[PDB]
RNA sequence: GGUGAAAUUCUUGGAUUUAUUGAAGACUAACUACUGCGAAAGCAUUUGCCAAGGACGUUUUCAUUAAUCAAGAACGAAAGUUAGGGGAUCGAAGAUGAUCAGAUACCGUCGUAGUCUUAACCAUAAACUAUGCCGACUAGGGAUCGGGUGGUGUUUUUUUAAUGACCCACUCGGCACCUUACGAGAAAUCAAAGUCUUUGGGUUCUGGGGGGAGUAUGGUCGCAAGGCUGAAACUUAAAGGAAUUG
RNA sequence: UUGACAUUGUGAAGAGUUUC
C-alpha cells in the first residue's frame, strides 16, 4: 500500500466538467483540466468524451509528477442548483480507473443546504 | 368542470403548505402538491464498476450510491414523460406501476 | 382580454378622471 | 494505432430516429471479461466483428 | 518555462497515537526559501481521511476525520485531531420515509480547554409485530430523547479530552450508551453521532503535542 | 460562464476550481404522509418562560344561561405604504446579450425597490371544499390521529415485575379514503350536493339573460394605493354550464 | 504631498561580494 494517495475532485456539471486534483490536502493542487479545455465547440463542454480525455491528461500529469493512487470525491454544482452530476463525472471517472491510477474511497460531497436561499426563475421559472 | 377530487393534490384539512423549486423548471409549487420521485443510482455504472473493481485498493470496499429526491413541476414532468395522460379511471386510481 | 387587465385599465382610467376633476376643482 | 476488435454477442435493436442505427453488444475478443455496448451504421447479424477505435465509450440510446 | 514541480519537496504526514495506521501519507510542499517557509505553509494545513483507513476496519468505512497540521519535523509532520465527519450516501440511505428522524446537539468544553460542538442522530423504528406502517413518536418522546442525548453528550465530553473523546468515538461507546439510555422511551433505531466540530482550542502546547505524538 | 445554441459577463488582477478561517444576513431540507394544530389567513432545527385551546375522561359544578344574526367589533396571505433598523439571496423596474419579420417578452448577464424584522397602516386573493351556520336522521368497509376501556395478549429482562412500545377487541372525538346508489342530480357527480310537486327543523346573507358596469356619480373610511356602498341611459337573442359525436 | 540626506543607536534573520 506504498502508493501515494492524492485526491481527485470531480465537479460534473452540464456546462463543463472539472477534474481537479490535489494531495490529501486541498492545498497545493496537482492537476486541473476540463472539456472546456479539451475542445472548442462551447456546446459539448461538459460531455463525456471531452471529460474522458480530461481524465486521460490528468492521469498523465499524475504520473509525470509521480502521483499513483487517488481517493475520488465527486459533486454536482450544488447549493440550490440542479443537484445532479454531469456525464463528464462518470466519463472522467471511468477513464481514471482505466488509465490505472489506483482508485478508492468514493463519496458525494456535493453541498446540500438546510433549505437555503431562493433560486433563479422567480416562482414561475425558466419556461421553455 | 371539476376533474379531480384532489383539485390536484391533497391539502385537504389544513389550508396551506409550503412550496418548493422544481429541479428543472424551478417552479415554486406547494409541497403536498409538487410531484415527487426518489432516485437511487450508482456512481460506478455497470462497466465502470468492473474497471473500478480492478483499479481499486480496498478490495470489495463498497458501492456507495447517489440518492436524490426530485421535486418535479407538472408540465416539466409531463414533457419528461415521468407520467403520461390517463383516462378517467386511470386517473381515479392512485396505485404505482 | 384578461379581466385583471380590464380591471387595471379601469383603475388607471379612474385615477386619471380623478386627477382631471381635481384640477378642475 | 490503438485499434481493437470485438465480436457481436447480441444485436440489441434499432435505435436512432431513421432506423439506420442499431445497438449491439460485443465481446472485445481479447478479454471475454470485456462485453461492451456500441452503435453501428450498417446491416448486421450475429457472429460478426466490429473494428473499434475507442474501447471506452459505450454510448447509449440514439435518435 | 519554470516547472515548480521539480522544485517542490515532499513530506510525510503522520497521525496521533490513538490511531494505528499513523503513517497518513505524503504531500508536496514548495522548498522553504529565504523570507518564506515551507514549514509554515504546511502548518496552515489540514487533511480529511477515512476511519477505515485510520483503523484498518471496514466497519469504519463511513466515518471520516479532518486532521490538522500541528507540527512539521524533518520531512515529517505531526497531525492533530481536527474533527470527524459522516459520509453522505450512508446518511441518505439511513434517512427513509415512514419514520421520525431525530437530532441532538450540544456545545461544551473538554477536560482540557477544547470547545466542541457535537451532533448525534437517531431514527424511530417499528417492533416485530407492529403492522402500522410509519411508527412515529410524540412531542414528549422526541423532547426527552434530545434532552437525555444532550445530557450524556455534555457528561462524556466533560469527562474527557480530545484524546478520551476520540478513544470513545472509535469503539462507538457513545452510541451504545445513548441506546441504553433512550431505550426506555421508544425503539429508536440507527443511533449515530453524526458530527463534531472544534470551535476553540487551547494554546499550542508542544509538550502534550509530542506526548500524543512522539512515537512511531 | 451560461444555453436549444449563442453572446454579454469574469479571467498575469491567476480567475473557474483547490483548500484553512471568518463575517453577513438568510431559510429550517431528508422526518414531510391522503397525518397533526388553529377563527381562517396560516402554522416546522434547538431550547427555556408566558398565558391560552381543543378532543377524551370525569357518579364535579350552575340551572335554560342558547343557535343564527342586519347595525357595531377583533382578526386577516402576498403585493403596497410612513419612519427606523436591515439589506446574503432573488428580483416587477431598469440596463444589457440573444432570437426573431419586429421582442419593448419569453431565454442569458447584472441589478434597484422590497425581500428580513421593527412601531404604525391598508382589510384585498381561486382567502376555494368556488358547497353558509345550528340542530335531526338515513348504508356498508377498512385504514387512521388524539383521548379512552379491556386483554390469565406480544415484546421489552431481572426473579417476576413495574413500566415503555406493539397486536387483538371496543368506545368518544377528527381527518378523511373506498363499494353501492338506497336517495339526489341537467349531467358531471354527491353519504352529503339525501330526506323536495309527498313541495315547511331554526337562522343570516346572496342571485334574476348578456353587455354596458363594480362603470359613473354621490356618500364614507383611508396618508396614499385604494377599499365599502353603488347606478343609468344605451346596445343586445344570445350568452351560458354538463355530457356526447366528430 | 512624494522621495532623498541627516537627527539615528543597539541585534538578528533572510531574498536578488552584494543591499533589499
Amino acid at each position: 500500500n506504498s502508493q501515494v494517495f492524492g485526491v481527485a475532485r470531480i465537479y460534473a456539471s452540464f456546462n463543463d466538467t472539472f477534474v481537479h486534483v490535489t494531495d490529501l490536502s486541498g492545498k497545493e493542487t496537482i492537476a486541473r483540466v476540463t472539456g472546456g479545455m479539451k475542445v472548442k465547440a462551447d456546446r459539448d463542454e461538459s460531455s463525456p468524451y471531452a471529460a474522458m480525455l480530461a481524465a486521460q491528461d490528468v492521469a498523465a500529469k499524475c504520473k509525470e509528477v509521480g502521483i499513483t493512487a487517488v481517493h475520488v470525491k465527486i459533486r454536482a454544482t450544488g447549493g440550490t442548483r440542479t443537484k445532479t452530476p454531469g456525464p463528464g463525472g462518470q466519463a472522467a471517472l471511468r477513464a481514471l480507473a482505466r488509465s490505472g491510477l489506483r482508485i478508492g474511497r468514493i463519496e458525494d460531497v456535493t453541498p446540500v443546504p438546510s433549505d437555503s436561499t431562493r433560486k433563479k426563475g422567480g416562482r414561475r421559472g425558466r419556461r421553455l | 368542470p371539476k376533474k379531480r377530487a384532489s383539485n390536484g393534490r391533497n391539502k385537504k384539512g389544513r389550508g396551506h403548505v409550503k412550496p418548493v423549486r422544481c429541479v428543472n423548471c424551478s417552479k415554486s409549487i406547494p409541497k403536498d402538491k409538487a410531484i415527487k420521485r426518489m432516485a437511487i443510482r450508482n456512481i460506478v455504472e455497470a462497466a465502470a464498476v468492473r474497471d473500478l473493481s480492478e483499479a481499486s485498493v480496498y478490495p470489495e470496499y463498497a458501492l456507495p450510491k447517489t440518492y436524490n429526491k426530485l421535486h418535479y413541476c407538472v408540465s416539466c414532468a409531463i414533457h419528461a414523460r415521468i407520467v403520461r395522460v390517463r383516462s378517467r379511471e386511470d386517473r381515479k386510481n392512485r396505485a404505482p406501476p | 382580454m384578461r379581466a385583471k387587465w380590464r380591471k387595471k385599465r379601469t383603475r388607471r382610467l379612474k385615477r386619471k378622471r380623478r386627477k382631471v376633476r381635481a384640477r378642475s376643482k | 494505432t490503438p485499434v481493437t476488435l470485438a465480436k457481436v454477442i447480441k444485436v440489441l435493436g434499432r435505435t436512432g430516429s431513421r432506423g439506420g442505427v442499431t445497438q449491439v453488444r460485443v465481446e472485445f475478443l481479447e478479454d471475454t471479461s470485456r462485453t461492451i455496448v456500441r452503435n453501428v451504421k450498417g446491416p448486421v447479424r450475429e457472429n460478426d466483428i466490429l473494428v473499434l477505435m475507442e474501447s471506452e465509450r459505450e454510448a447509449r440510446r440514439l435518435r | 518555462v519554470v516547472d515548480p514541480f521539480t522544485r517542490k519537496e515532499w513530506f510525510d504526514i503522520k497521525a496521533p497515537s490513538t490511531f494505528e495506521n499513523r503513517n497518513v501519507g505524503k504531500t508536496l510542499v514548495n522548498k522553504s526559501t529565504g523570507l518564506k517557509s515551507a514549514s509554515d505553509a504546511l502548518k496552515g494545513r489540514v487533511v480529511e481521511v477515512c476511519l477505515a483507513d485510520l483503523q484498518g476496519s471496514e466497519d469504519h468505512s463511513f466515518r471520516k476525520i479532518k486532521l490538522r497540521v500541528d507540527e512539521v519535523q524533518g520531512k515529517n509532520l505531526l497531525t492533530n485531531f481536527h474533527g470527524m465527519d459522516f459520509t453522505t450516501d450512508k446518511l441518505r440511505s439511513m434517512v427513509r420515509k415512514w419514520q421520525t428522524l431525530i437530532e441532538a446537539n450540544v456545545t461544551v468544553k473538554t477536560s482540557d480547554d477544547y470547545v466542541l460542538r457535537i451532533f448525534a442522530i437517531a431514527f424511530t423504528r417499528k417492533q416485530a409485530n407492529q403492522v402500522k406502517r410509519h411508527s412515529y413518536a410524540q412531542s414528549s418522546h422526541i423532547r426527552a430523547i434530545r434532552k437525555v442525548i444532550s445530557e450524556i453528550l455534555t457528561k462524556e465530553v466533560q469527562g474527557s479530552t480530545l484524546a478520551q473523546l476520540t478513544s470513545k468515538l472509535i469503539p462507538e461507546v457513545i452510541n451504545k450508551e445513548i441506546e441504553n439510555a433512550t431505550k426506555d422511551i421508544f425503539p429508536l433505531q440507527n443511533i449515530h453521532v453524526r458530527k463534531v466540530k472544534l470551535l476553540k482550542q487551547p494554546k499550542f502546547d508542544v509538550g502534550a503535542l509530542m506526548a500524543l505524538h512522539g512515537e512511531g
